[PDB]
Parts: C-alpha cells; structure tokens; sequence
C-alpha cells in the first residue's frame, strides 16, 4: 500500500510518494508520484537543473571549457566533487570556469561579461577550442541571451565551437530538467555538424554512461575485443567533436535511460538508429547485454568467447562474495536508475535483499522499472527526505546502504556501513570485473571490525571486546 | 628595491575559484548553533552542494534545508516557499530554536520580502506552538558580491542582532565574548584550553568542537553546534569582546559595542608566535588575569621544535599562500618567524578596498626583505599561471581545491584553511596558537621531507638534523 | 588450505642492516629517564658517544651519559680503576647526581671486570668523601653479544629497581599503581597520564620521559630530564599493583616486585589499537575498583569514527610489513587488522625467539588472520629488502627510520613508528598507544597513502568525496 510515515503526519501528501509492495497488489494502482514539486523545508536530497546539465553530463567531456554564466558559487560547487577520469590527465576535474557575475551585471546585463570571460578562457588555454556555456539562476532571471553571445564569439573566433544550455536551478524540480534541456539542444544543434572515419563494419554509440571511476574505459575493452567501433560515448571519457558525429552509428546502446534516453529517442526518430536498453551493472546483466549487441551485429561467437573468458576470470570471486553476502539487507538511496539496475542484479548475483530504495529525481518511468524488478516488503520512495530515511532504517534495518558520502557519514552514527552509490568506493562498478569490485566493497563495509567495536560500551563490566574473523576472495 | 604590492586579478572571468559564495558562508555560521537548521531561500543546489562541501571538509553531515524555489516562484515571487519551509521545519523538528533565513542570488534578484515573511511566520508559529520560541533571522547574502567569508560574517551578525534584540541587556556575566572566525574544531579546542589555563570565562562563537563527533555505543548523534540561544543572548552582558578575525566576526563585536557598550578588541588572527603573544597580552589587559606559566611552556616547546627546522630546512624557501584573508595574512607572518619567504599571497574576493587598509599589510611592508605580491580578487588559476610563467616556489599553503596545481607542478603543499578534504584529520589539528604554529611548521617540514625522498633531492640529509 | 602464521628465523649467520642496537644502548635509554641520573658505560668510548647521538637523532635533544674510557692498558690489565675513577669524577663534578647505573659492554664482559667489587670500592670512597650524599650505584650486566637494546632496557630497569628498593624496602602503602609502559615516546606518556587522571587513578609511570620534549625558555633553563625520582622508584615496593604493558620491556621488573614485595603484577597486551586499549582499561578498573570514565568512551568513539572513514575505502586488503620492538610489532599487527589492513610480514630483530614463540598474541593472530603471516625472528632489515626484491608485494611498511631506504627505493609508503624516528619531525610528541594513538596512526597511514597516490598518479582524483 501507500505509506504515511510518522515523520510525515504534517506533510501527508508524502504518502503518495511512498509505496510498500505487498502480496497480490496490482502495482498499477500504487505507482508513486514522481518528478513533482519538492516540499520546502523537508531536507529533500534534490539538487538543481544546472547540476544535471553541467556536473552530470556536459562536465564529463575531456576537452571542453565549462563556462558557468553566473556568480562564482555555482562554479565552486561543481568542482572537486565528481570522479570521472579521462585519458588526457583529467582536464575535466582540474578546472571550472565562471563569469564571476557582480551586482553591476545584474543591473546592466551580463552578456559582455560572458563574452569577455569566453575569450579569456580560450586565450588562457590555446589548445582548447570547445566550450559549453550554462546559465544559472540569476543570468536566467536577467535574460542574458547566451546563445547570441556564443554566436558572436564563434563568428569572431572561427576555430572554436560553442554550445549553450539554459538551466537555471529553479527550472523544473530537480536535476532532471537539466538532462532534458542539454540532450535536446545537442541533437538539435550539434549532431551531424561533422563526421569521422568509420573503421569497422559494426558501429554504435554508448548512451548514458559517465565514466564513473573508469566504467566507460572498462566497457571499451569489450568493444575493442569484439571489433565494434564506438562513434561516440555520451559522455564518459568523451570529446565534444565525437558527440557531433552521433548520427553515423548503426546502433545506440543505452544504460542511463533517465538522463540520456531523450537523445537516443531523437536519434531513432531523426536518423533511424535503433535504441537498445541494457544493464551495464550486474554480472549476468552484462552477459545479456553483450549477447544482444552481438546478435544485432551478427558476431555471436565473438560475444560467447568474451563471455566465457570473463566468467572464467571473475565468476569464482563473485560466487565467493555471494556465499558471504547472501541474505544481507541493502538500501539504495541514489538518483533513480541505479535502483532498477541494482535491485535484481544484487539479488541474482550476490543474494542480497534490497529492502528500501529512494530516488531523488526519478520519473514515474523509473518507478515502473524498479517496482517491476523489486521485492515484496520493500519500500519505494520518491524524493525521500532525511527524517524519512531514519524511519525507514528503523522499519527495515539494513546491513548496508548505497548512498552519497554525507548520508553515509550520518548513518555511520547508527553503526550502519555505506558504499558510495554515486561515485563508488573502489570502482569501476560496471561490467563483469566491476560487479566483483562492488561486491568486494559491500563485503568489506559490512564485515568490518570497527562496527563490532563501536557497539561495545567499555563501562559495562558484562561486556567484552570481540574479535572478528574476515576473509578475502 | 624592497616591495609589498597589492594588485587585482587582471581577468574579468574566474578559473578555479578560491571561495564559495556568500550563502555557503552563512550556512557555515548557522551549523555551529545548537538547535539550528538554516533555511536557504533559493534553488536546491544552493543547499545541497554546500551540505556536500561540509561533508568533504568534516566527514560529517550537517542539517540545512532549502525553500526549493521552482519556476512559478521565479515568475510570481517566492515568499510562500519561505513561509512553508519555516512551518515544515518547525512541525517536523520539535526541538528547533533558530532558523537563519539565508537569501541567494535568485531571491535577492527577485526581491522577496524576507522580513515580511518573518512577520507572517512569527504570527503563525506563536499561534500553532504557544509554548515555543523560534528565532527567525533574516540573512541577506546575494552571491554576486563578496564571498563565503563575507556571508559568514553577515550571518553571525544577523543571528546576534536577532537573539539580542529579543533578550536585551541583563546582569553582567563576567565572561569574554570570543569570535575566532572561521577555524577548525582543533582551533576551538586550543582556545578553550588557553582560557581555562588563564582562568578566564569565555564563550567561543560558534563552538564547533563537537563537529568531530564520536561513533558511540548507544548510536547517539552528537554532531551539533554547542553555541546556544542563551550563550548568544548573554553576549550583551560580557566584560569585553575579543575578535580574532577582521573579516570573520569583528563586525559582530562592533555591533555589540554600539548596542550594549561591550568594548570590542580586534587583534591579529593568532597564527604564529607574535600574534599569539599579542592575543594573550590583550586577554590579560581586558580581564586583569596573568598569563599562566603553562602557556610560557607551550610557547617554549613550539619554539624548540621550530628551531630544529628554520635555518636548516626553511630559510630562503619561497612560499605561496591562499585562503581566507585573516589566515593568509596571519600565515605570512608565521612564515617569516621561521625564515620562510611568503612571496605570493592570494586573497579570493572583491574586498580589496578593505584589504588595502589592513594594518598587517603595513607590518609586512616594514619587515619583508623580498618582494611580496598580494593578489586580491584572485582565483587559483592566478597561482597556476604564475608558476607556468616561471615563478619558482618551494611550498604552497592552501586548501584542497588547489591540490592539482601543487601535484602537477611537483611542489610540496600543506593543507590549511577550508576545505581540507584531501587529507585525513586536519580539522582536529590546531593551526592557531603556539601548539598550532608547531603543528604547522612540522607539517611543512614533513611535506618537504617526503618530497626530498620522492624526488631524490639530498634524501640522505634527513639523518642528523 | 587455511591461512598460516609461521615463525621463522633469519637464515644467515651475519647481519645486514640491524634492526636494533646492542644491550648497552637500551640500558642507557632506561637510565636517561631517571632524574639526577647519569649512566656510566664501562667500555670503549664509542659505546657511549654513538648512543648519545642516537638519542639526539630520535628526540632532537642532548642526554647526559658518561664513559669509563677503556683504553689499551685497561683492556689488557683490567678496567676496575676506570669504573672507580669515572664514578668519583661524576660525583665530584655533578653535585646533584643521585643514580649511576654502571653499564657493562662487550669489552668489559669479555675481560671479566668485577663490577660489584668496584661498586663496593666506590661506595666506601663516596661515603668517606661525601658523607652527606647518597649515590645509588646499580650493576647493569649488558654484554652486547646477547639480546639487543630491548633486553638491555629491561635489564637496566630491573637492576635499578632492585638497587633502590633493596636500600629502602617496603613501608607505607602508597595507594598507587606502578606502570611500566615499556619503550614508548613522550606522547605515549602524556596520553597515559591523561587516562589515569580521567579515571582518578594515582600512578607512577616508569620512566616518566614527558620532559624529554623540553621548552626553549626565556630564562635559558635546561629542563630536558627524566622525571622519575629515587623516591618514585623506591615507592614501587608500596604500590597496590603493577600494570606491565610490555612483555619484553619491563614486565620482568613487575615480576621482581611481585616476588620481593607481593605487589601483584598484571601483564596486559601492549595498548596498540582499540581492543588492546579496552582491555588495559578493564584491567585498571579491576585492580583499582575505579569505573572507566565517559571521557574515554568518547575518545574511543572519536577514534572509531575517524578510522571508519578509512578502513574499507583505503585500507581493506592492503598488505603491510611491520618491524620494530616485539611488543610494538605484535600490537600494531592487531591494530592493523581492526582497520582491515593485512600485516603479512612481521619482523622482530633479536635472539629471543624462544620467548616469542610463547607470546599469546601469536595465538591471537593465528586465530584471526585470513591471510598467511610470516613472523621472522632474529631478523635484520635486509630480510625485508630481500623479500621485496624476490617479489613480495606490499602496500605499506610500518617501522623505524633506519629502514627508510628500503621503502624509498621500493616506492612503498612507510609510516614511522617505534625507535628511532629521526627522518620525520615531531613524532616523539604524537601518541601511538591508546584510542587517540590508534586514530593518529590510522591517519598517518592514510595520509602517507594519499601522498603516494598523488606522487604516483594512482587514482589521485579519488581524494575528493571519501
Ligand atoms: S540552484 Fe550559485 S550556489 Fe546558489 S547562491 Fe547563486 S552563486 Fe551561490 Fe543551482 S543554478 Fe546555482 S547551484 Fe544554486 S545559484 Fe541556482
Ligand atoms: S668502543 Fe667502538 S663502538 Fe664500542 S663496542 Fe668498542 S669498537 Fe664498538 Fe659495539 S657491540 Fe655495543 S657499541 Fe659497544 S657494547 Fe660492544
Ligand atoms: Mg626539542
Ligand atoms: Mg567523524
Ligand atoms: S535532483
């Protein structure tokens, strides 16, 4: 049924956002509201639209200036917070750019301040010729026309290419709106504005993977083994110009259908490129995905050679962890997709029972998926807040929580360990090896001497201090 | 030809900002108050990214709420989001006593009437919760001026105005007020010990010691500010205010002097030996209490340690320092005491007209035997660009968002100020005072020693120093 | 095949890169912790001067130790007159001197000088020359061809306690604990004093080396002295109990006080890590009847909070080698496992393997470890370097500074622990034992790994949101 938590008695609208799955229910009658307005004052986990455009998607690129048109806080706040390595020395993580909007620009306009900032950025780094400009709350409010500025800059500096995104933080309800605005502008303006050499009979784009701790580079070892050219990765370890070539691909493989389904849908509509959704987290999921890709291209035997070798290498370790993680209870409090990519994969491959899930910004689509794959007796929460998290912990008593670091540091006080469900502990987490990495971190998190030590009150005469015996795969 | 020069950044844009915006600093002020949840009126990122920043520095959660400004409020105004946010906080957190209502760029631009919303909420709260008092403080923090440094100072001042307006002047407390500024829990622990050893009763505003909270057998959460409403109200009754940071709380000491005739004493921020000496002399002056022998001893232990380092490893080494202005100026003085040469000081905001009048600039101009460039309105690209152009540095002192500059230039780096997320435990280690000077000097030496080993630069010399 | 904890000796007769110094060095260390004490090292001059230098390397301070200056004549015809003159020259020139441990060396053990006879001669001479002084001369037999500085420390403590308590005997019960922390830093002493103060337990810490970290004072006074007095030592006969923290570094004095004076001795695991600190505090509560205070529950919780930020993220499955004094090696191995490190190689540097095989901590490791552990006894530091050269993969070394070049050349991060730690600044002021010490050790490990990740560009971008 839908759940009114005790901490929500004075915000009872929250009941339509919380589903407890019970036997024999028609789940179509219990789909959480999602992607609706936030309640002020709740300590919702949500962020802003600008985050979704710059931090999550655009900022992944290795060769692009990320020009944040606004006061300096939006830039500061999106710098030193992500783990998306590159193969060019992590340019994307080393730098952030701001137009340093001041009061005079609120009064008189910020367009010349942006234009000056843009030329400064190109002058300071003469090897970089690509830029994305983002609006923020106050530059949207004063109506600066960043597309017009970018047009002038490209006319004046013909060796640069600039893309723009209107994504003030008050737009939409969450980071989701930023994903949409970026995806649709990119396909409208920049796809099919250049072409690259085709070097394989088999071509694809990989859509919705942001190279967290090297996930994209790990999956690329599969594509290289199979002889598949990836025209573009959207956007893990990617380049601006590779993204201009997306129309060339024969197939679009999607992992993050939430952030990046938009551009896969438009590529199908406009160019006829089929959309294949996979799960690139999960051991047996990865095997299904490879088999689908290889069935589409007609390279099935090459797929089976790769799968066989990967199972020989990694399955014994995975199964060692399953023996020790079987029956453990897990919560996932992340953006949305990882709920539906992980609930059944940890159950199948590790024996882990996901007892509570919260999505910051998922749509009803994401809830359809997670409730289809998820367990009975589990809580499914749209736009969860901090007091709800405490009440849910008391209800389901998880052994481990996959969530961000701040929430991990909060639940540590309750002696509940965490794995970073966003940026990972020791990743990558995608692919065959990656699920073994995920399992290792989960194992080390839960079977941790410090948790046992923390429970002992040395003043209690009746108590001793235990020793635990651990293991390794 | 001996010159200390102040100059601005010569670019309009920023690459690699040194500080966050005003609202972030206001949030930091508020999280040091017991039974306080700041309410940040604006878009959601203005809250969530700052809660993350605090988790990076402290490895702890702190509670801050958003008003969740969305598209309708951007067209018609956001007052209803403030009013709802206050009530939703009050209804769900029964022990909540203080809500600084912090504006953002969005809500400053659209002109929401915060004081009008506070009158509405005060009426609503008095009707719904007759036996409760919640203090709503208006905090105006447009992000298109100043920085998190200015926002911290503005929030402290507004909270103090709000609470003291409510309670006024009472009986003399005999206590000092102390505004240390934006410092670590370890700095607070050191100051408490100094006042205890000198038999001086003092409130430290804010008392952030318990930000380093235990993981306890009973699963209790103790990660709170310790400064109470009562502690802030009692500021009106103090013997005197000791303000350690010109840019981080002195304006509250002045306000208490104007309003309640509590005399304010602004001293140099106590980085290094002389600044600590002068702080203790001012405490003695205003209290009539002697400096204890225990502080002479701690001072002497610090000096003994630093003397093992200064002429052997530090003399003539060139240092760049960035961070909050009180920290940068104080650390430049400390550096000089140990024979380091702070040739480049970077201060990260638009407060140059104030920095040009800071008496510590003159103290530098009258002491340094090497040129000093002080770049105000600086970003961290200002440091990287100068190194790329040939500036030879032996050491960087600054916060963790400068790390890649040091790593790529192969320059040892000591983490100071805020945030220091890329090393463990630094929030627990004092930087001010005698012990802090010693700890800083030994961090510098140990960073140099590791660098000598990794680069094979006379690594054999670390035997009989 | 189950994990195995294997003890093995060094397979070479010779030493390359010794882990410890010789017995007389450890006897000198024991003695410099006594107020109004100047040890007198009976042998050649190097046996004194090199050890004064060693103490200056670790502490960055001078300590006073004298030599008998054995020369050719005395090496051939006997050195008693060199002892006897050295005692008198000390007494004449140092009017406040009260205690002289007379420490033998290889030379004076080989030639068979009669130390106890020289002490009778000197007592006669001192009683006649200085009828208003009492100087305690303790015979300390420390041939360097047995044991190590660890055994020489324990031998000197025991001989000094025997000498002083023989003179004073048992008297008024003191109500205090005797505490033998072993060979620890000034910061470890500072921590123990705080623990006893917070638990309202009166205790003497033998030796009290806190003031080795002495101030540079306005009045130019020299305060670099041991704080343990003759009176403190004599009062050990009157204690409620002895708490011995170090099996190889003072427990034999606890045992002697139990045999001689019926002061019950409690040997506990050296308090490295959380459980060992817990169990030390449980023993103090048992013997005193005093409650463990809330302040220690809080310090413990702050340590655990800090270590929890590190263990599964940065430490799990990382392989560690540890070398140093046996109590420290075994205690740090236990601490490492609390934080998910894997101490696969433990090196202990002397001929005391018959004792180490019976150490209960070996059994504690056998019963916990899920990985093989090799414990090399009689080890030198070449035993570490050779294993790395042969392919042992290590993520961390924990040991003293004379192993530095092993770590530097192998490009392995090292945390400096034990004695001597001359190649980093201030470590003597840092606790390693107790809850705060566990936290500071864990944070040293993490910070060493973090710097290494930066220097080697090994996922250095990961140090943002841990
Ligand atoms: S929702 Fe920016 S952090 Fe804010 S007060 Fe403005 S400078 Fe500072 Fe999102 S786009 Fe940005 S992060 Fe907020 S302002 Fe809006
Ligand atoms: S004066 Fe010189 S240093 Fe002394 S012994 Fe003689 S040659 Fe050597 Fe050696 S082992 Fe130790 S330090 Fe001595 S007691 Fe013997
Ligand atoms: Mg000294
Ligand atoms: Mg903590
Ligand atoms: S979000």
């Amino acid at each position: 049924p839908m759940v009114l938590l005790e901490c929500d008695k004075d915000i009872p609208e929250r009941q339509k956002h919380i589903y407890l799955k019970a036997p024999n229910e028609d789940t179509r009658e219990f789909l959480p509201i999602a992607n609706a307005a936030t309640i002020p004052g709740t300590l919702s986990e949500r962020g802003c639209a600008f985050c979704g455009a710059k931090l999550v998607i655009g900022g992944v690129l290795k060769d692009t200036i990320q020009m944040i048109h606004g006061p300096l806080g939006c830039a500061y706040d999106t710098w030193h917070t992500k783990r998306y390595p590159t193969d060019n020395g992590h340019f994307n993580m080393k730098y952030v750019w701001s137009t340093d909007m001041k009061e005079s620009h609120v009064v008189f306009g910020g367009e010349k301040r942006l234009e000056k900032s843009m030329h400064e950025a190109f002058d300071e780094m003469p090897d970089i010729k690509r830029m994305i400009v983002y609006t923020t709350c106050p530059t949207a409010l004063i109506g600066d026309d960043i597309k017009a500025v970018a047009k002038k800059v490209m006319k004046d500096r013909p060796d640069v290419d600039v893309f723009t995104v209107e994504c003030p933080g008050f737009s939409g309800v969450s980071q989701s709106k930023g994903h949409h605005v970026l995806n649709i502008g990119w396909i409208n303006e920049k796809v099919e504005t250049m072409e690259k050499e085709i070097t394989s009979e088999y071509t694809m784009n990989f859509i919705g993977d942001f190279n967290i701790q090297g996930d994209t580079q790990l999956l690329q070892t599969y594509w290289d083994r199979l002889g598949i050219q990836v025209v573009a990765h959207f956007t893990g370890n990617g380049t601006y110009d590779d993204l201009r070539c997306m129309h060339q691909a024969q197939l679009n493989v999607v992992n993050c259908a939430r952030s990046s389904g938009y551009i896969a849908n438009e590529l199908k509509k406009r160019y006829g490129i089929p959309r294949l959704d996979i799960d690139s987290w999960g051991f047996n999921y990865m095997a299904e995905g490879i088999r689908k890709i290889c069935a589409f291209f007609g390279i099935e035997e090459k797929g089976e050679e790769l799968i066989a070798e990967e199972y020989a290498k990694w399955k014994p370790k995975l199964d060692w962890y399953k023996e020790r993680l079987q029956g453990k209870k897990m919560a996932i409090w992340t953006g949305g997709p990882r709920l539906w990519h992980w609930t059944k994969s940890v159950e199948d491959d590790l024996g882990v029972q996901v007892v509570a899930m919260s999505s910051k910004f998922g749509h009803e689509e994401d809830f359809e998926k997670v409730i289809a794959r998820g367990k009975e007796g589990t809580y499914y929460i749209d736009d969860g807040n901090e007091l709800e998290f405490f009440e849910i912990i008391d209800l389901v008593k998880p052994d481990v929580i996959f969530t961000g670091p701040r929430v991990g540091e909060l639940v540590k006080k309750l002696h509940i360990p965490y794995v970073n469900g966003h940026g990972y502990h020791n990743g990558p987490y995608m692919g065959f090896e990656g699920f073994v990495n995920l399992a290792r971190d989960m194992y080390n998190a839960v079977h941790n001497p410090l948790r046992h030590l923390a429970a002992v009150d040395i003043r209690d005469k009746s108590q001793t201090t235990p020793v635990i015996v651990r293991g390794a795969a | 030809p001996a010159e200390v020069k102040l100059s601005p950044r010569d670019r309009e844009g920023i690459i690699n900002p040194m500080y966050d915006c005003q609202p972030a600093g206001a949030q930091y002020a508020g999280i040091g108050i017991k039974d306080c949840i700041p309410l940040v009126h604006g878009g959601q990122g203005c809250t969530m990214f700052v809660r993350l920043l605090f988790a990076q520095h402290f490895k702890e959660n702190f509670d801050v709420a958003s008003t969740s400004l969305h598209e309708e409020s951007a067209v018609f105004g956001g007052a209803k989001r403030v009013e709802e946010g206050v009530l939703v906080l009050a209804r769900r957190y029964p022990n909540l006593r203080v809500i600084p209502i912090i504006t953002t760029c969005s809500t400053e631009v659209i002109g929401d009437d915060i004081e009008g919303s506070i009158r509405v909420c005060n009426r609503a709260l008095e009707a719904e919760f007759p036996d409760r008092k919640i203090y709503l403080a208006p905090v105006h923090t447009p992000s298109f001026k100043g920085s998190h440094v200015t926002g911290y100072a503005e929030c402290v001042k507004s909270v103090f105005k709000t609470i003291t307006d409510a309670h006024g002047k009472g009986q003399p407390s005999g206590k000092l007020n102390v505004f240390p500024g934006w410092v670590n829990p370890g700095d607070v622990v050191l100051l408490k010990r100094y006042f205890k050893e000198m038999d001086v009763e003092a409130n430290i505003y804010m008392d952030t010691e318990d930000f380093d909270s235990p993981m306890l057998p009973n699963k209790s959460i103790e990660t709170h500010g310790r400064t109470t409403v009562e502690d802030i109200a009692d500021s009106a009754n103090a013997l005197a205010t000791l303000s350690l940071a010109r840019y981080e709380g002195n304006t509250t000491g002045e306000l208490l002097q104007k309003t309640f005739a509590v005399p304010n004493a602004l001293v140099n921020t106590p980085y290094g030996i002389k600044n600590t000496d002068d702080m203790l002399r001012k405490i003695a002056e205003v209290t009539g209490k002697e400096i204890p022998e225990s502080l002479v001893r701690e001072r002497g232990i610090a000096l003994d340690a630093l003397a093992d380092l200064a002429h052997m490893f530090f003399a003539n080494k060139k240092v760049a320092i960035f961070g909050h202005p009180d920290l940068v100026l104080g650390l430049a003085q400390f550096c000089m005491e140990v024979e380091l040469e702070p040739v480049l000081l970077l201060i990260g905001d638009d407060q140059g007209n104030k920095y040009k009048k800071d008496p510590r600039i003159e103290e530098l101009k009258n002491t340094a035997h090497f040129d000093i460039e002080i770049v105000h309105n600086a970003d961290l690209w200002e440091l990287e660009k100068r190194i790329n152009a040939g500036l030879q540095l032996d050491l960087i002192m600054g916060h963790s968002k400068g790390r890649y500059v040091a790593i790529e230039a192969n320059i040892p780096m000591v983490r100071v100020g805020f945030p220091t997320f890329d090393r463990a435990g630094l929030y627990r280690k004092p930087s001010i005072g005698y012990q802090g000077a010693m700890e800083l000097g030994e961090m510098i030496a140990n960073a140099m020693f590791a660098h000598m080993e990794y680069t094979r630069n006379k690594e054999w010399i670390l035997n009989t120093w």
